[PDB]
């Protein structure tokens, strides 16, 4: 039952200070176990930052614990970090995880001398950059006599000239989801991202069936609602 | 950033046995879990440490010990297996730090191939009413993730303007790429058509689109 949630700025100036929160509902970040916090490069893999018990005693990784701080909030059921001075090499997708509790001496039951990851959020990309954030240019990818396959026919949503990463695409509020497949994004020489949705759906019901991709971008606060019509 | 050794990349065939092991002067304190992570998902814990696993997890993974080696075997492996995983376990010594293993991509063998889906589209009226164009090739499904992409002008070759993804495993192991070709919409009118063209084990498959 237990649920997290990062939630943090996604693009951060170099020399800049990144500040994550990673919200716990069905349990208690009060409790004896480890809540940590996790990240990864991309195409990398995992990092491990920090974790803190009891909502007070912290421990960190010894490569970044000059700049790296985990406090909580007991009274929001919350727990954040705070990654100072960044550079590029602090991209990453960042993940809150839970820890079980363990012992330091060599005097425990067996229960204690476990380390593991369970319960992960379902992570937050932050970007360190100087440019500046950029919304997406949406556009209908609309249903043709060469998109179709019998059947089935395909149409989508292009989404255009964005940063930074990432960019979420739903249909019709998420109650469409067969036949979806987002394709991962383009970096194009501007700098600038780009990816396209696609959903196949029954070429009959195209006249009698409304389909609107929904386009989120998170670093710029942007959410699009495109409606895609037959051609 | 990592601190115990594993292989960047172990393959298997389908239906054979893997060990994926896990080395370092660190582990020998504390158990050993594995996490499996798919393309575009956070991780998944298959092993909590010992032989101990979650709910979900099939019989064929199994975890062992051997000193400072920590091991995850998969007995009889499946496509399902195919993913990146990673050890894990806290420092016997000063403060307990949190130790990760670089992590090893498992391929397994023997899966079958598959020829590309090729989606083409052409730009869109509002992005023409905006005095912009860009064609959209949607490449998708093909295993294994070699394929190569071209775009033609009527029928002549083009290479500025556009922009393309290196391939991608999918969610079911198959591959994905894309292709953008960015135009003027007068030079998207002032041609005949437009071809997008991908090869995929010496076959190719080609899409035509034009101002029609």
């Amino acid at each position: 039952q237990v649920q997290l949630q990062e939630s943090g700025p996604g693009l951060v100036k170099p020399s800049g200070t990144l500040s994550l929160t990673c919200a716990v509902s069905g349990g208690s970040i009060s409790s004896s176990q480890w809540w940590s916090w996790v990240r990864q490069p991309p195409g990398k893999g995992l990092e491990w930052i920090g974790e803190i018990s009891h909502g007070v005693y912290t421990n960190y990784n010894p490569s970044l614990k000059s700049r790296v701080t985990i406090s909580a909030d007991k009274s929001q059921n919350q727990f954040s970090l705070n990654l100072s001075s960044v550079t590029a090499a602090d991209t990453a997708v960042y993940y809150c995880a839970r820890a079980p509790p363990y012992c330091s001496s060599a005097s425990c039951p067996d229960d204690y001398y476990y380390f593991f990851l369970d319960v992960w959020g379902k992570g937050t990309t932050v970007t360190v950059s100087g440019a500046s954030t950029k919304g997406p240019s949406v556009f209908p990818l609309a249903p043709s006599s060469k998109s179709t396959s019998g059947g089935t026919a395909a149409l989508g949503c292009l989404v255009k000239d964005y940063f930074p990463e990432p960019v979420t695409v739903s249909w019709n509020s998420g109650a469409l989801t067969s036949g979806v497949h987002t394709f991962p994004a383009v970096l194009q020489s501007s700098g600038l991202y780009s990816l396209s949705s696609v959903v196949t759906v029954p070429s009959s019901s195209l006249g009698t069936q409304t389909y609107i991709c929904n386009v989120n971008h998170k670093p710029s606060n942007t959410k699009v609602d495109k409606r895609v019509e037959p051609k | 950033s990592s601190e115990l050794t594993q292989d960047p990349a172990v393959s298997v065939a389908l239906g054979q046995t893997v060990r994926i092991t896990c080395q370092g002067d660190s582990l020998r304190g504390y158990y050993a879990s594995w996490h499996q992570q798919k393309p575009g998902q956070a991780p998944v814990l298959v092993i909590y440490g010992k032989n101990n696993r979650p709910s979900g997890i099939p019989d064929r993974f199994s975890g062992s010990r051997s000193g400072n080696t920590a091991s995850l075997t998969i007995t009889g492996a499946q496509a399902e297996d195919e993913a990146d995983y990673y050890c894990a376990s806290r420092d016997s010594s000063g403060n307990h730090p949190v130790v990760f293993g670089g992590g090893t991509k498992l391929t397994v063998l023997g899966q079958p191939k598959g020829a590309p889906s090729v989606t083409l589209f052409p730009p869109s009226s509002e992005e023409l009413q905006a005095n912009k164009a860009t064609l959209v090739c949607l490449i998708s499904d093909f295993y294994p993730g070699a394929v190569t992409v071209a775009w033609k002008a009527d029928s002549s070759p083009v290479k500025a303007g556009v922009e393309t993804t290196t391939p991608s495993k999918q969610s079911n192991n198959k591959y994905a790429a894309s292709s953008y070709l960015s135009l003027t919409p007068e030079q998207w009118k002032s041609h005949r058509s437009y071809s997008c063209q991908v090869t995929h084990e010496g076959s190719t498959v080609e899409k035509t689109v034009a101002p029609t």
